[PDB]
RNA sequence: CGCGGGGUGGAGCAGCCUGGUAGCUCGUCGGGCUCAUAACCCGAAGAUCGUCGGUUCAAAUCCGGCCCCCGCAACCA
RNA sequence: CCAGGGCUACACACGUGCUACAAUGGCGCAUACAAAGAGAAGCGACCUCGCGAGAGCAAGCGGACCUCAUAAAGUGCGUCGUAGUCCGGAUUGGAGUCUGCAACUCGACUCCAUGAAGUCGGAAUCGCUAGUAAUCGUGGAUCAGAAUGCCACGGUGAAUAC
RNA sequence: UCCUCCUAAAGAGUAACGGAGGAGCACGAAGGUUGGCUAAUCCUGGUCGGACAUCAGGAGGUUAGUGCAAUGGCAUAAGCC
């Protein structure tokens, strides 16, 4: 929530005046936010999948998706529509929110932690993290997972050049080396 | 490790180490001395320690100094 | 959002031991407890100390002293 | 019981909880809790919030976990850049100090292999 | 040339028929017993399945080609 | 005759040890009781400096005089409660100490952090008939320094031999 | 015996011990209809995670798919929900 009021007033009006746009609607905008787990070793155990999903569901507001398994592939031993990874698609309210909880006290919390990756970007202003244990947000309890398991976060813009993109995550005071 | 009482070097290295400084690099110095301690004057230089049968060139470097010569010059060759 | 499937996405206060109070809304339950946060984090001190550690001509005349 | 990178013992004495961080042994644990004036019969569960943030700021002046860990790793990969004996010690994987390679040594060169 | 059947650790055999993780008996290797060798007891390694290909999500196993190897036919004047 | 290097190499195999795998144990704080040695470029108090190896000052003794030398198991309280554990203490990094012209190949010990295998061991197989086996210290010889070996010493102290 | 292609000479048909492949079923949802959707394969970034499982964007545009051969056909989608 505050976040976006933040955004509005005081990140609008700082990138405005890097790339000298001619309007408001130019400036970059955070789409949505896509948490995702492939959880994968559900083909031996099939509840470790929903031990992924409510941990997702946990970190997250919002229930997970399962999501199918495209082909069938002999590397891994799967099949045509069989659940093998999760996945979340926040955006909006309930994103900026998550946002927030995000880089304010779960990034901290990374364990070795020294500085995120600014060569991680797609070429098109889309970043992503990779977050190695779950602990790290303050949702999951201690003593109630039971597996060496994370996801990944996806932070999806309107940008058009990683160079541009950067700036915008940027300005949210977010950690890059 | 030992000696608190001085880093060691031999007496002939230390004037061999002084007297190619002052003059300037010119070839890797014969020295026999393994046990000697690397000084921070003998950077630049490409001093040859005797590893047993031949002498190996060690090209002194800024991490090279607390370590000793014969650190930089195997003895025993295997496979 | 459907109604009746998600969790309860409650507002809660969090509050870690430098001081900084804030309020945000997350799936835990009551109150928080945190160590560190955006703020109080060492990176910006961390790598000014964690790159100036190499040093080995002065170690050396630390021992000797002349 | 969340103090440094990780630390999160339970049902375990004050001075043997510290040991499970990484950069913090037996003599350390003791300066630890001598320094912040906890006694070291007491457990974690007991002990409240407002004694637990004292602890955080006396372990943070010594080097620990991913600043130990990082500080390890640079000293023995300076030595293989060197290109010294105890470099090429442990790029191949045997014993350093000047121990026995022939009947022993397991522990370095690991478990038993053919011939 | 024609129709069956084969080709799998160093050897001889299963596994193929119904595609998904290759056994058995010897031999080789390490250790025991013995004065020593054998026998015996105890562990262990060792085959991508003739080869070139296709089908398939995946082939020792399905399907053709190429080279074997082996059987049966190769007849009436 | 001399400088270094090597006898200390390491896919592997065996011999002989030691330390383990714990709760009859581990760790603290208390305190019990030995023997046999050894010592003058020797053994080195006591006092100070040391977190500790040790560093100074130096008492005494060629010794039932002085010194190395508080024996440890053992009691007595505490605390961990069966965990790869407060078991094991390997291995590595750093910081050192003495000896010694010199410690990297290649020493010993200390401190700090690190915390490997190992949960009583396949076929086999060894010693031991009482102060013996078992377990806990201790000394000496060689020795500038360098024992888990060797050679001695004494604690608690069994089972079984039809 | 049946199906598909070529032989088959731009309607149909057309032989050979001519050239290549399939069928002797499957499905109460794989039918009906209504309402939606768009694929392959790469590129770059991202925990374990690697060429490839799951995610994001970009590139390509039907090389895809069509219960089973081949043919003709399908975005109005006959494709996937
Ligand atoms: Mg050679
Ligand atoms: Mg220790
Ligand atoms: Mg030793
Ligand atoms: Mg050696
Ligand atoms: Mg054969
Ligand atoms: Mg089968
Ligand atoms: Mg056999
Ligand atoms: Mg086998
Ligand atoms: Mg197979
Ligand atoms: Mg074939
Ligand atoms: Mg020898
Ligand atoms: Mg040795
Ligand atoms: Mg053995
Ligand atoms: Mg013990
Ligand atoms: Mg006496
Ligand atoms: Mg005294
Ligand atoms: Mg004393
Ligand atoms: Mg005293
Ligand atoms: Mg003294
Ligand atoms: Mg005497
Ligand atoms: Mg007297
Ligand atoms: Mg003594
Ligand atoms: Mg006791
Ligand atoms: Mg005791
Ligand atoms: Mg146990
Ligand atoms: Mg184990
Ligand atoms: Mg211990
Ligand atoms: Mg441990
Ligand atoms: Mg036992
Ligand atoms: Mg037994
Ligand atoms: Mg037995
Ligand atoms: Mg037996
Ligand atoms: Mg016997
Ligand atoms: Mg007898
Ligand atoms: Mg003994
Ligand atoms: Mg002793
Ligand atoms: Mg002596
Ligand atoms: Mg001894
Ligand atoms: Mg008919
Ligand atoms: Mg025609
Ligand atoms: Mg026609
Ligand atoms: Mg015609
Ligand atoms: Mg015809
Ligand atoms: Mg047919
Ligand atoms: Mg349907
Ligand atoms: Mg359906
Ligand atoms: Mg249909
Ligand atoms: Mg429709
Ligand atoms: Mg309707
Ligand atoms: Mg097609
Ligand atoms: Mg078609
Ligand atoms: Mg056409
Ligand atoms: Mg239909």
């Amino acid at each position: 929530a505050k976040l976006h009021d933040y955004y509005k007033d005081e990140v609008v009006k700082k990138l405005m005046t890097e790339f000298n746009y001619n309007s408001v609607m130019q400036v970059p905008r955070v789409e949505k936010i896509t948490l995702n787990m492939g959880v994968g070793e559900a083909i031996a155990d099939k509840k470790l999948l929903d031990n992924a999903a409510a941990d997702l569901a946990a970190i997250s507001g919002q229930k997970p998706l399962i999501t199918k398994a495209r082909k069938s592939v002999a590397g891994f031993k799967i099949r045509q529509g069989y659940p093998i990874g999760c996945k979340v698609t926040l955006r909006g309210e309930r994103m900026w929110e998550f946002f927030e909880r995000l880089i304010t006290i779960a990034v901290p919390r990374i364990r070795d932690f020294r500085g995120l990756s600014a060569k991680s970007f797609d070429g098109r202003g889309n970043y992503s993290m990779g977050v190695r244990e779950q602990i790290i947000f303050p949702e999951i309890d201690y003593d109630k997972v039971d597996r060496v398991r994370g996801l990944d976060i996806t932070i999806t813009t309107t940008a058009k050049s990683d160079e541009e993109g950067r700036a915008l995550l940027a300005a949210f005071d977010f950690p890059f080396r | 490790r030992s000696l608190k009482k001085g880093p060691f070097i031999d007496l002939h290295l230390l004037k061999k180490v002084e007297k190619a400084v002052e003059s300037g690099d010119k070839k890797p110095l014969r020295t026999w001395s393994r046990r000697s301690t690397i000084f921070p004057n003998m950077i630049g230089l490409t001093i040859a320690v005797h590893n047993g049968r031949q002498h190996v060139p060690v090209f002194v470097t800024d991490e090279m100094v607390g370590h000793k010569l014969g650190e930089f010059a195997p003895t025993r060759t295997y496979r | 959002m459907k109604k009746d499937i998600h969790p309860k996405y409650e507002e809660i206060t969090a509050s870690c031991s430098c001081g900084n109070v804030m309020k945000i809304r997350s799936t835990v339950g009551h109150d928080l407890n945190l160590d560190v946060c955006s703020k109080c984090h060492p990176f910006f001190t961390g790598k000014q100390r964690d790159v100036a550690t190499g040093g080995r001509v002065d170690r050396f005349n630390k021992r000797f002293n002349i | 019981a969340r103090i440094a990178g990780i630390n999160i013992p339970d049902h375990k004495h004050a001075v043997i909880a510290l040991t499970s961080i990484y950069g913090v042994g037996k003599t350390r644990s003791k300066a630890i809790l001598a320094a912040a004036g906890i006694a070291e019969d007491v457990k974690i569960s007991e002990l409240s919030e407002g004694q637990i943030d004292t602890l955080r700021d006396e372990v943070a002046k010594f080097v620990v976990e991913g600043d130990l860990r990082r500080e390890i790793s640079m000293s023995i990969k300076r030595l293989m850049d060197l290109g010294c004996y105890r470099g090429l010690r442990h790029r191949r994987g045997l014993p350093v100090r000047g121990q026995r390679t022939k009947t022993n040594a397991r522990t370095r060169k690991g478990p038993r292999k053919p011939i």
